[PDB]
């Protein structure tokens, strides 16, 4: 299973890395 | 009394996030990722996800003119930041364009929203970037309400 917080936050430096 | 930081301007131009210092985070006990609740001026409220930034100075917040606009305030001005750890994932979102041509859906929202997890506010005006131009959308309803966060599956109504 994986922590809902870390999914938003790894969409969103994915956003900021491009 | 409540959390409380100065605005300061994002380099990072994105609508959903605003960054602290880490030291400034731990302080809060918030974490990267986390929904949390701002509030500014005019009863105004925003919902966005916190990350850390080591440009960010301990007392300050750098959120975009989107965000700010939002909270009706301007750089220098004070506002509040508390968790928002009760946010559901969207089932339907109700957005309209300012209307002051093309698949609005296409060319802009499915493009903003795909796979990016965003949390909105009912009443959020928000800024998308594509086709040459930009536009601007109003955040009409949400559901669950008054904030959600806009998943794969939530459906989009963009009109009346
Ligand atoms: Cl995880
Ligand atoms: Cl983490």
């Amino acid at each position: 299973v994986t922590l809902r917080r870390r999914m938003l936050a790894a969409a969103a430096e994915r956003r900021l890395q491009k | 009394r409540p959390n409380r930081l100065i605005v300061d301007e994002a380099i990072n131009e994105d609508n959903s996030v605003v960054s602290l210092s880490q030291p400034k985070m731990d302080e809060l006990q918030l974490f990267r990722g986390d929904t949390v609740l701002l509030k500014g001026k005019k009863r105004r409220e925003a919902v966005c996800i916190v990350l850390s930034d080591d440009t960010c100075s301990d007392e300050k917040i750098r959120m975009n003119r989107v965000v700010r606009n939002n909270l009706r305030v301007r750089l220098g001005d004070v506002i509040s930041i508390q968790p928002c750890p009760d946010v559901k994932y969207g089932k339907r979102i109700h957005v309209l364009p300012i209307d002051d041509t093309g698949n609005l859906f296409e060319v802009y929202l499915k493009p903003y929203f795909l796979e990016a997890y965003r949390p909105i506010r009912k009443g959020d005006i928000f800024l998308v970037r594509g086709g040459m131009r930009a536009v601007e959308f109003k955040v009409v309803e949400t559901d669950p309400s008054p904030y959600c966060i806009v998943a794969p599956d939530t459906v989009i109504h963009c009109e009346g």
